[PDB]
């Protein structure tokens, strides 16, 4: 009965996930006008989201349901390690894109001339390459019945600081000079009307920049403030294992929102899906 | 396959990698298309950038530019506006003393302009309109008025006010929120309507690019 | 368009020596470029093989390893790196113009030749007639046999026919068979089916004497056959 | 003389109706119509890099060459989807193509107001240019070979030229036209061709007199597109109106129109099979519409290409329909 | 000008006088082309996939 209430939550939630993901890379590789550096990027967070909601999430809900990790050590270190590489590669992703959107912004000369497939497919590597180095140190050697991730203190720095910390920075500062260089533009391009336009699009930048940063945040920050300060708890603070499930499935909630904000809400990428 | 199979596949390999090389280099060209009527400013602005179709091809600050020159096309233009449904922007040349002028010079311009701007091939096009020959108008508004061109002006003679309203009456046109309208005033003797295009095609690439991001 | 070869010469046996093709009057880079040989008695035997873009490589069983083919498209010319010269690769060395596309003319043009001396599963071409006495203006046929189907599955019979007149490097006069070549008058003609053919010359004049070589191109190990000497 | 003019049209009108004894619909009213034309993409020709405007097929039905706005002419071999040769404009901007018959020579044209002959069989391996032919002071809208050295071209100059290509020199100018001629057919024997233009009228033009035997006046708006029937007593005209119309050349008059209520886009290129009782009609819509010749019933549909079907053509020996578009894609269809 | 409206009705003139047929007997012949031929037309009748090129 409680069990159950669980299962149908996650499991639709990991359904929806699926679902999402996979329909914006079928819409990538679909359609011509979507193979696009950005859209290659987008598809690519699509793919890495796919990734987790095909992985991790149906392991970490058969966690969360039998409240146990009724699986092998082998195959718990193989959870916690894809865990880790997709929510990394994730994060990255958004980090990526993030950082084409900046280079789109403010060097439209790059945009022209020096912005490649190949420059899309490089921040996707480095995005899992990153993935990996903050996943792979604990089956290296870093670090009961339960499947918890390492709670070293250095690796707990340098997973939550490699995975959130560095990306929310990155992601933060990139985002800010986009907003600069949005407003920059607008308050360039500015009769009433105009005024009313630029107000408009100065509301559009400000809700965008929300929607992107606030889900961003709202997803993995809860997440990863607790898995920062929590191993520094080791003794004192503990967490009640309901607000851990909570803080991860937002975490986990970022893979099926990212279609959302980056797919689902792109014009380019709505018409596409009517296309099919 | 054959072995000549397999050597015509090789050549149809080797062509297509060929093809690819060029549309690599095609797409980093910024397409511009000019237009205009007769004796506006189309002829001195490629002076200034630099027989049916005439190319223009410049590099400014890394940007590589193809200015397409169609006024020799003395034919109906919906048939081959098209082909042009992809450029960065258009060009619109329009002679400011030309509102004294029939042969209206000014009304001929506008109604250029409103079907170049509502055509359905630009809707999201931005335009660069150039008010030609400025300093011509600014010589024969002192003598004749706003008046001539637009009888509903009732403004100011002053060839500032009298420029604005031209260009007022350009970008009245618009109506698309998607499109911008870059309006410069230019007296044949400026050498810089060269960064004219390039600050507007500039900004229409950071504007395309922020409505993709979902910020403009 | 000519194909100058340069190199040949005079060489002990196992040196080495380098074969250049100087094209020209002609777009060399879209050729896949052949080099064959000619023992000074014997008929054709095709050594090896440079595709447009120096992308394919073949060479002879006899030939590979030792051998080099290589082109420089900038400067137009094809090159033969020979290593380990045996007695047996004493021959005039021919550059052999190819392109390869739907209805194109493979090996219609080859080059003057240049003679190196060298000092003491492959499909069959047979033609079993040679050195045949013919009258100027009467028909002859000239036959060939192929130990393996030269007709493909595409519909196409990769038999090729050659003149090699007297003194005169080879000449293409049909490359697919029954396709005649550019500039060959329209009284040779090419026909067969499968592995039998024969190449039929309407009015000979006296500059049709000569050897008439086959070639397949079906496999790429290009064999001609011995070749069908016309004699007065 | 306008009242001279308006009292001759309307004998010529007359005339017609004379003749208009029952329509085509009538006539065909117990055929068996053709059930579902259901073709597939049998080929998908990738490569240009940019809107095909033209595409012509080869005699020997396997080649044929397209023409994109990326400046290239692409000379492909259907049956493997081979790219025989590609041949690098000089003007981007072509908006037509044709394939010689003998398939020695490729023509092709557009805003730079020239019909550029290439010989695609040299003694250099590459496609050259091999006669520039300029004369028409509007773009080349359509081009056809008569033969190795005769070409016939339509221009937004209103006229049709015939040129000969040694001399590049116009031998005929045909004159007649008042809006942009858009499309050209010569007839299977050659001695006569339609064009189609922006006056919304199509004039039949005899090839070695150079004057316009006869003018059809059906289509609504601009023609874009105009196909002999396979034995030349007919064509059919593509329009921007959404309609295609059947014109017989004996009859004089147009005498079946190939419309829908759910087509409102204007009409590329039309052809017909190789009996001519499918007429295949590219559209703005983005694909191909295939009409039954005889009863104007919508027989198929060609759906496939991402935008408008710019070009269509169908083999000497009638096998496959190939239809280009603006998504850059030829795909030949069986 | 003048000249103009002479040739648009020596044009209209040479036009006129044409051998028109009847409608009936066009759309015979295109029936008859159309039945004469529908056999060799792949398009209206497909062929089998071994007489199809593009199989
Ligand atoms: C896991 C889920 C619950 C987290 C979702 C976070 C979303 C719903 C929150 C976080 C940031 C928020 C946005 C922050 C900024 C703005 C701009 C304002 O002008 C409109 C509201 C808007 C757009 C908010 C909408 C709701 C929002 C997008
Ligand atoms: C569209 C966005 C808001 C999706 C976010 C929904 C997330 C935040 C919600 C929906 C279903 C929720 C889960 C429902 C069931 C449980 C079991 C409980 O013992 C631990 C919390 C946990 C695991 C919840 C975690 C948070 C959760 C996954
Ligand atoms: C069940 C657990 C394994 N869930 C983990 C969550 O899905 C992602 O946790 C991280 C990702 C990257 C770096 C990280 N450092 C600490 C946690 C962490």
């Amino acid at each position: 009965s409680y069990q159950v209430i669980t299962s149908l939550l996650l499991g639709t939630l990991i359904f929806c996930a699926v679902l999402g993901n996979a329909c914006v890379v079928a819409a990538i590789a679909l359609e011509r006008s979507l193979q696009n550096v950005a859209n290659y990027l987008i598809g690519s967070l699509a793919v890495t989201d796919l990734m987790v909601s095909v992985l991790v999430l149906p392991m970490a809900a058969l966690y969360q349901v039998l409240n146990k990790w009724t699986l092998g050590q082998v195959t718990c270190d193989l959870f916690i390690a894809l865990d880790v590489l997709c929510c990394t590669s994730s994060i990255w992703h958004l980090c990526a894109i993030a950082l084409d959107r900046y280079w789109a912004i403010t060097d439209p000369i790059d945009y022209v001339n020096k912005r490649t497939p190949r420059r899309a497919a490089a921040l996707i590597s480095l995005t899992w390459l990153i993935g990996f180095l903050i996943s792979i140190p604990p089956m290296l050697g870093w670090r009961p019945d339960a499947c918890t991730i390492s709670k070293d203190h250095g690796y707990t720095i340098y997973s939550t600081f490699g995975a959130f910390y560095i990306p929310l920075l990155l992601m933060l500062v990139l985002y800010g000079r986009i907003f600069r260089a949005a407003r920059f533009r607008i308050r360039k391009t500015v009769a009433e009307a105009k005024r009313k336009m630029a107000l408009a699009r100065e509301r559009k930048t400000v809700k965008t920049l929300g929607i992107i940063m606030g889900t961003f945040i709202l997803c993995w920050l809860p997440f990863f403030i607790v898995a920062l300060v929590l191993p520094f708890c080791e003794s004192s603070c503990h967490m009640p294992t309901l607000l851990g499930a909570i803080i991860n499935w937002l975490g986990y909630s970022n893979s099926l929102l990212n279609p959302v904000i980056y797919a689902y809400f792109n014009k380019d990428f709505q018409n596409a899906f009517k296309k099919i | 396959l054959s072995a000549e199979e397999r050597a015509a596949l090789e050549r149809s390999k080797a062509i297509e990698k060929n093809l690819k090389e060029d549309g690599i280099s095609a797409a980093k060209d910024v397409k511009l298309l000019l237009l205009g009527a007769g004796e506006s400013g189309k002829n001195t602005i490629v002076k200034q950038m630099k027989t049916g179709i005439v190319e223009t091809h410049f590099t400014f600050k890394n940007l590589h530019f193809r200015l397409f020159d169609v006024g020799a096309q003395r034919s109906e233009r919906k048939k081959w506006i098209h082909c042009f449904e992809d450029v960065t922007a258009i060009i619109f040349c329009v002679a400011l003393s030309g509102y004294d002028q029939v042969l209206n010079r000014m009304h001929a311009s506008l109604k250029l302009f409103d079907s170049i701007c509502n055509n359905k091939f630009f809707i999201d096009t931005s335009i660069i309109l150039f008010l030609n020959k400025k300093d011509l108008f600014g010589e024969k508004i002192k003598k004749s008025p706003l008046t001539i061109c637009f009888p509903e002006y009732t403004g100011p003679n002053t060839y500032e006010d009298a420029a604005a309203y031209i260009q007022a009456q350009f970008e009245s046109k618009n109506r698309s929120p998607n499109k911008e309208i870059y309006c410069h005033m230019t007296c044949s003797t400026d050498t810089n309507n060269i960064q004219v295009v390039f600050d507007a095609v500039t900004d229409i690439i950071i504007a395309n690019n922020l409505r993709g991001c979902g910020l403009y | 368009v000519q194909l100058v070869e340069s190199g040949g010469g005079l060489v002990q046996p196992g040196g080495s020596r380098k074969l250049s093709c100087s094209a020209s009057g002609f777009a060399f880079s879209s050729f896949g470029m052949h080099w064959v040989r000619q023992a000074p008695e014997k008929g054709l035997e095709w050594v090896a093989y440079i595709s447009s873009g120096s992308g394919t490589i073949y060479y002879a069983d006899t030939v590979k390893g030792r051998f080099t083919i290589s082109r420089d498209d900038p400067k137009n010319t094809l090159f033969l790196q020979m290593t380990s010269l045996r007695s047996e690769d004493t021959a005039m060395y021919y550059c052999v113009r190819s392109i390869y596309y739907y209805g194109s003319s493979p090996f219609d043009f080859w080059g003057q030749g240049t003679t190196l001396t060298v000092s003491s599963s492959d499909i069959v071409m047979t033609q079993a007639t040679s050195s045949v006495p013919v009258t100027p203006g009467e028909s002859v046929s000239i036959s060939c046999r192929s130990s393996k189907s030269l007709l493909h599955s595409n519909g196409n019979t990769y038999l090729y026919w050659f003149l090699q007149r007297p003194g005169q490097s080879p000449q293409l006069l049909i490359y697919r068979m029954s396709n005649l070549a550019s500039g060959v008058p329209d009284r040779f003609s090419g026909s067969g089916s499968g592995t039998a053919f024969t190449l039929t010359i309407s009015r000979l004049e006296a500059e049709d004497v000569g050897v008439y070589y086959c070639m397949q191109h079906l496999e790429y190990p290009l064999t001609f056959g011995a070749g069908t000497k016309l004699e007065l | 003389l306008r009242q001279e003019a308006e009292q001759l049209k309307n004998q010529i009108r007359d005339a017609r109706k004379a003749c208009a004894d029952a329509t085509l619909s009538q006539i065909t009213n117990n055929i068996d119509p053709v059930g579902r034309i259901q073709m597939r993409t049998r080929r998908t020709l990738r490569g240009h890099l940019a809107k095909i405007y033209a595409m012509h097929w080869g005699t020997d039905s396997r080649l044929l060459v397209s023409a994109s706005q990326d400046g290239k002419l692409i000379i492909w071999d259907s049956y493997t989807t081979n790219k025989v040769h590609a041949i690098p404009l000089r003007s981007s901007w072509v908006m037509t193509c044709a394939y010689a018959p003998s398939g020695n020579y490729v023509a092709c044209g557009g805003l730079d107001n020239i019909c550029s002959i290439y010989n695609l069989k040299t003694r250099e391996g590459n496609v050259r240019v091999s006669r520039e032919l300029a004369g028409h002071t509007g773009y080349l809208s359509c081009c056809r070979f008569l033969d190795d050295n005769q070409i016939v071209t339509s221009s937004g100059d209103t006229t049709c030229a015939l040129w000969d290509i040694e001399t590049g020199q116009q031998t005929t100018t045909f004159t007649g036209h008042t809006g942009d001629v858009m499309s050209l057919s010569l007839a299977p024997d050659t001695r006569l061709f339609v064009s189609g233009a922006c006056d919304a009228s199509a004039k039949l033009w005899d090839v070695r007199e150079g004057m316009c035997r006869q003018t059809f006046t059906g289509h609504e708006s601009d023609i874009n597109a105009i196909c002999f029937f396979p034995n030349g007593n007919a064509f059919a005209t593509g329009s921007d109106d959404a309609t295609c119309r059947l014109f017989d050349l004996r009859a004089d008059q147009e005498l079946m129109t190939y419309s829908h209520d759910n087509i409102i886009c204007g009409i590329t290129s039309v052809s017909f099979s190789k009996s001519g009782r499918l007429l295949l009609a590219g559209y703005d819509d983005f694909n191909c519409n295939v009409w039954d010749a005889l009863k104007a019933d919508r027989a198929g549909v060609l759906a496939g290409h991402d935008n408008r079907v710019s070009c269509l053509g169908v083999t000497d020996d009638g096998m496959a329909v190939a239809t280009g578009s603006w998504d850059s894609f030829l795909k030949i269809w069986n | 000008s003048i000249a103009q409206a002479r040739k648009l009705v020596e044009q209209l003139k040479m036009e006129a006088n044409i051998d028109r047929i009847k409608v009936s007997k066009a759309a015979a012949d295109l029936m008859a082309y159309c039945e004469a031929h529908a056999k060799e037309d792949p398009l209206l009748t497909p062929v089998p996939a071994s007489e199809n090129p593009f199989r």
